[PDB]
């Protein structure tokens, strides 16, 4: 026989929770949650602004309903996390040299970083002002 | 015993066992290789080198340059021809070593960079950054992969080989994990175990380096030569003896006493250098054990600054400011911050002399055959003869892979022609590798080995280190004898079977207790000074080639006596000079 | 021991749409939700830019339709994928996992596609 | 001076004796320089002579010595006392199968880093040739990939593996990745198949834990993410394929 035992762990679920990076990890992670929840209610108001009027402002309603409100600001939490956790690993991927190093991730997150600045006024003008 | 042939046997893993099973696996395609080794390959000492290895190359170079420079390095204990022949080899291999793809450091247009190195006047070392030999064992690793004729016993330390009517037939050892032994046979057996500096105190020597190799060795009648010539290495950080490595000096090091006054502008070095001009063969780049040499003359005045690490001087780099570091001096700075706390830019980091390489090793002929026909050795832990007295820094790697393969090809010649011995005895032979184990294991009689352990190494760095003296040298005998005895009297705790590294511990203690009593009586023998070994006592203290050019020849005996014979060194186109 | 040969995953489609997905719901979502999710009904928004009119106007007009696709959609499709595999991760047997979410992932592209070409 | 002492907690196990790993307390003696694989020594030597476990070089270079200290992953190689004075709990090398005390069984990592073909495929030139040449442009390409020391703390911080023990591991594709970007190499093929597996690149949800705590900064995961954004190049290709 052999004199050895190999002893195996178990891999639980509370596994993410033990050390405070998974934890973390798993976040970045519900960050789809709510974006997906968002990408509903999207289409909810797709459909209103299509029932005609009259629906359009009860859709309108349900976005002034407290609730909601807190509901969504969460939403604009998670995607503001997803963006700005999102924006540090594309990077990681492209394998770019420059002068004869191979470069890094600090100026690709600079430009998607202004690519977004840019993105949401030239959008807040294009909705709130023209 | 669970038996396994093979057509050859390799004893050890690291850079030139590993380039020997590649060769005899590829002089013949259908051959049955197994290279053994207690360790994963991939961890073997050969991954801690990091200068280079010295290969002929420049334009303005030659292969005359090159000899010479190793004869006399060595002075003249060189066996001239073996030397010949490794020049002239060193080229083609570090190229295959860039055809199997191994990442050297190169000039802008895509060929291969030289560095300064061991005190020679046109460079000749090829390097992978920093990290030379870690690239060298990886890419010798993962390249015998693509050959199934090798099956590696990892993981498996080895016992004793086995011999009869003159010739090898075979090998015995543990499976590690598994707690049992095989017995492997085969018709050559490459040895090619590696170093024996960590019989010393203090070392670079990682915690494989035992000996295991020279003292089966030894058990079998054959010699172990020029084993008095242990070589130091100028900068060892305090307590761990961890290599800082001649790069940094060739970059802009400073070495300094309590006073910060660039010492070794005295002991013969010196015209001083500016901190821009660092120079070859001067000062802080002066010549080997002179630095080591003014580090006890700076120690014997007073002047070395005292921690609990031990005295020490000064390398001083912080006059580089980054960018001149990270670029070719990376490890170094992480290295320094660690085992030490002291970062390459705002303090100075601790260094003292400390121990290195074994020149010495088992005889071996032109071809690696040692006496006993069949078995080779090849690597630190042999004596081809490259070294005679004194290694040249970065020759030390290119010898693994150069005369690895010629030891991979004759070994495999060698097994194809045995013949078959007595394969009675033999088998009786690995009996006796049971039983004699076992009278190890019911040992009951209670010393630590560890304080044996700790007590060898000490006796050795104080009566066989830099400079060396009758009185102790005899001390160093004489304690060694009494470890000797003690050992027979040390019982081993764990009785258990897996993975039990008290015994395998124990076992290689065991040996380097062999090797030590091996190199004292080689040097207390050699009244002369060459390279390495310098004695004061009045009457030798130069060194003499009237009487002692000659390789030192140490057998012990089975009375369990060390014996010694003088062998001559082969000379061809530079006579003593 | 290590499957010699081994089957081609077809991951690199989800994972190629997560791509687009992610990138984008990371752009321009914040701002949407800013607009749509706060500003629209606090009502803190000038004149009549942000009601019914001038919303459907937009809508109605191609590059509004073809924006509010791609501004449902992808954000589906990252989320998705995510919320699949976020499911192992957590040791969560969901039967014909595949076929659920990215079938839910392909339903709800249509709704939208249809919405969009209707009006 | 007088020297201080700390009081260590590592997990002893046995096949031969033990049902299950468990504790065990040593104090230890210790000063600023003193590391874990220090601290392994004093005890095996003399309080606890059973003790065993790898190591070797002692300089945070060979691969031998790592283990977990407080759930993570570390070498004893290079860990201090000095940065453990509350408390210090010692296992064996997480996601791996305990053999004995802080040795594990690591031939799934070996049988994977195999595996990939870690050699240069079908170069043909040979030495009289002399080398090919390579610039200091071209190896940048690789040349981190390659400091990887086959110490398998990346296999001990990935979950995505401690899921699913068929994953071939971030080193394991690492390692081909460096093979893969070197300018000299000629067996993309011959490596891709096992990459595009299900235990192969897309096995990684991306955690990057991986590569935070490599010894040798060589940054696997973005070695992984390059692997996906070629496995993905080479569906394509693919499935215009079919011929
Ligand atoms: C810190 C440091 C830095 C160095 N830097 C340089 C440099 O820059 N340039 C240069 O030229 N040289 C350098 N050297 C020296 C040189 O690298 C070595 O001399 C050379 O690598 C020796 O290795 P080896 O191939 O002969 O075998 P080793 O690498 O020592 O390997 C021996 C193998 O055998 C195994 N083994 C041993 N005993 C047994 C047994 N009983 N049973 C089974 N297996 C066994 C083990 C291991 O796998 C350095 C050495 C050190 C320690
Ligand atoms: C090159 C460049 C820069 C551009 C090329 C043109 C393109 C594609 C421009 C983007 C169009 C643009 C600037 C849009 C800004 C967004 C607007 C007006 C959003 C309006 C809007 C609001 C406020 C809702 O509440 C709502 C609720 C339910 C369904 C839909 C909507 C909706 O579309
Ligand atoms: S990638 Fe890093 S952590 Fe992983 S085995 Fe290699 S050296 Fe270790
Ligand atoms: S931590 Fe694991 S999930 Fe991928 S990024 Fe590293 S292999
Ligand atoms: S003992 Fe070599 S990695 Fe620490």
């Amino acid at each position: 026989t052999t004199k050895r035992k190999p002893y195996v762990r178990p891999m639980t679920s509370t596994w993410w929770k033990k050390l405070p990076f998974y934890r973390f990890y798993m976040l970045r992670e519900g960050t789809a949650v709510p974006a997906v929840w968002f990408s509903i209610e999207l289409i909810f108001g797709l459909f209103a602004l299509k029932n005609g009027p009259e629906a359009w402002a009860g859709f309108v309603d349900f976005l002034q309903n407290p609730v909601i409100v807190i509901i969504n600001l969460i939403t604009l939490a998670a995607a503001l996390l997803h963006t700005k956790t999102w924006f540090e690993l594309a990077p990681k991927a492209a394998n770019i040299i420059v002068k004869d190093e191979k470069m890094g991730p600090e100026p690709i997150i600079k430009s998607l970083w202004a690519v977004t600045v840019v993105a949401t006024i030239v959008i807040l003008f294009v909705a709130l002002y023209w | 015993m669970q038996t396994f042939q093979a057509d050859l046997a390799i004893v050890g893993a690291g850079g030139a066992g590993l380039r020997a099973a590649i060769a005899a696996a590829q002089a013949n395609p259908n051959a049955k290789i197994a290279l053994i080794s207690k360790v994963y390959p991939m961890r073997s000492h050969t991954v801690a080198a990091q200068g280079g290895s010295a290969a002929v190359a420049q334009d303005h170079d030659s292969f005359e340059y090159h000899f010479h420079d190793t004869v006399a390095g060595g002075d003249w204990l060189c066996e001239q021809d073996v030397v010949d022949y490794f020049v002239h080899h060193c080229p083609t291999e570090m190229t295959q070593l860039e055809l199997w793809g191994c990442p050297w450091s190169r000039r802008p247009d895509g060929s291969v960079n030289v560095r300064r190195f061991g005190g020679m006047k046109i460079e000749r070392t090829w390097f992978a950054a920093d990290k030379t030999g870690f690239h060298m064992l990886h890419t010798l690793f993962q390249t015998s992969l693509q050959f199934p004729q090798i099956q590696r016993f990892d993981e498996h330390f080895v016992l004793d080989i086995l011999v009869d009517d003159g010739h090898v037939r075979g090998l015995v050892a543990m499976n590690m994990m598994e707690g049992t032994l095989v017995q492997i046979r085969a018709n050559a057996v490459v040895m090619a175990t590696g170093g024996a500096g960590r019989v010393y105190r203090y070392n670079t020597n990682g915690g494989i380096v035992t000996g295991d190799g020279m003292g089966m060795a030894l058990s079998h009648g054959v010699p172990l030569r020029d084993m008095e010539f242990v070589q130091y290495h100028p900068t060892g950080l305090p307590g761990s003896g961890i290599l800082m490595t001649e790069g940094c000096r060739g970059e802009g090091g400073i070495l300094v006493n309590k006073n910060g006054y660039r010492y070794l502008q005295d002991y013969g070095m010196g015209p001083e250098t500016p901190l821009g001009e660092p120079k070859n063969k001067y000062m802080e780049l002066g010549p080997r054990d002179k630095v080591s040499q003014a580090f006890w003359h700076e120690w014997r005045k007073g002047n070395t600054i005292s921690t609990p690490r031990g005295d020490v001087v000064y390398l001083d780099l912080r006059h580089l400011g980054e960018k001149k570091l990270h670029e070719r001096l990376p490890f170094i700075c992480e290295l320094a911050k660690a085992y030490v706390g002291v970062d390459p830019v705002k303090e100075p980091i601790p260094v003292r002399p400390t121990a290195h390489y074994t020149m010495g090793g088992i005889e071996t002929d032109q071809n690696c055959e040692t006496r006993i026909k069949g078995l080779f050795a090849v690597g630190e832990c042999s004596s081809v003869g490259l070294h005679g007295a004194n290694r040249l820094g970065s020759n030390s790697l290119a010898e693994l892979v150069v005369f690895g393969r010629l030891a991979g090809e004759q070994a495999t010649e060698r097994a194809a022609t045995a013949g078959n011995g007595n394969e009675a005895a033999i088998e009786a032979q690995a009996a006796g590798v049971e039983q004699r184990l076992k009278d190890l294991v019911n040992q009951d009689g209670g010393e630590n080995w560890a304080k044996i352990r700790d007590e060898m190494g000490l006796a050795m760095e104080e009566g066989c280190g830099i400079y060396r003296t009758p009185e102790l040298m005899q001390k160093t005998i004489d304690k060694l004898a009494e470890l000797q005895e003690r050992f027979k009297r040390v019982r081993i705790t764990d009785t258990s079977s897996v993975f039990n590294t008290d015994l395998l511990y124990t076992i290689e203690l065991g040996h380097g207790l062999n090797v030590a009593e091996c190199m004292a009586h080689s040097a207390m023998a050699r009244k002369e000074s060459r390279g390495a070994h310098q004695r004061l006592d009045e009457g030798c203290t130069e060194r003499d080639d009237v009487n002692f050019l000659k390789h030192t020849l140490a057998f012990r005996d089975a009375d369990g006596t060390t014996r010694l014979e003088y062998s001559d060194v082969k000379i061809t186109t530079l006579p003593p000079a | 021991m290590i499957n010699p040969n081994p089957k081609r995953s077809d991951e690199p489609v989800f994972w190629g749409l997560f791509g687009a997905g992610g990138m984008w719901s990371a752009i321009i979502a914040p701002v949407m939700i800013l607009l749509v999710g706060i500003l629209l009904p606090l009502g803190l928004f000038p004149g009549d830019a942000l009601s019914y009119e001038r919303v459907l106007a937009f809508a109605q007009s191609f590059i509004g339709r073809v924006f509010l696709f791609l501004m449902i959609v992808l954000p589906l499709w990252c989320g998705l994928h995510r919320m699949h595999h976020a499911m192992h991760d957590l040791k969560i047997h969901v039967p014909a996992g595949k076929w659920v979410f990215y079938g839910l992932a392909a339903i709800l592209t249509v709704v939208t596609l249809i919405g969009v070409v209707t009006i | 001076a007088e020297m201080k002492n700390l009081k260590i907690e590592v997990v002893r196990y046995n096949p031969e004796v033990d049902t299950a790993p468990h504790s065990a307390f040593y104090e230890v003696p210790y000063d600023a320089t003193t590391s874990l694989l220090d601290a392994l020594g004093y005890i095996k030597d003399n309080l606890a002579p059973d003790l065993s476990y790898r190591w070797s070089c002692r300089m945070a270079i060979c691969g031998s010595c790592g283990m977990m200290v407080n759930n993570v992953p570390k070498l004893a190689c290079k860990t201090f006392l000095r940065d453990y004075t509350d408390g210090m709990k010692v296992e064996a090398l997480a996601n791996f199968p305990i053999e004995r005390d802080l040795v594990v069984d690591m031939t799934h990592f070996i049988e994977s880093l195999e595996a990939i073909k870690p050699y240069i495929i079908g170069n043909s030139r040979t030495a009289d040739q002399g080398t090919n040449i390579q610039t200091p442009a071209q190896m940048a390409k690789y040349h981190q990939f390659s400091g990887c020391i086959n110490c398998g703390l990346c296999y001990a911080a990935c979950p995505q593996f401690g899921l699913n023990p068929e994953f071939i591991g971030p080193a394991a594709i690492t390692l081909a990745h460096r093979y893969n970007e070197d300018s000299r190499d000629h067996g993309k093929k011959e490596r891709m198949a096992q990459l595009n597996s299900q235990n192969g690149v897309w096995s990684c949800t991306f955690v990057g834990y991986c590569s935070e705590v490599c010894p040798k900064h060589v940054d696997p995961a973005a070695a992984i993410q390059q692997g996906k954004v070629e496995s993905s190049k080479d569906f394509l290709i693919a499935t215009l394929k079919p011929r």
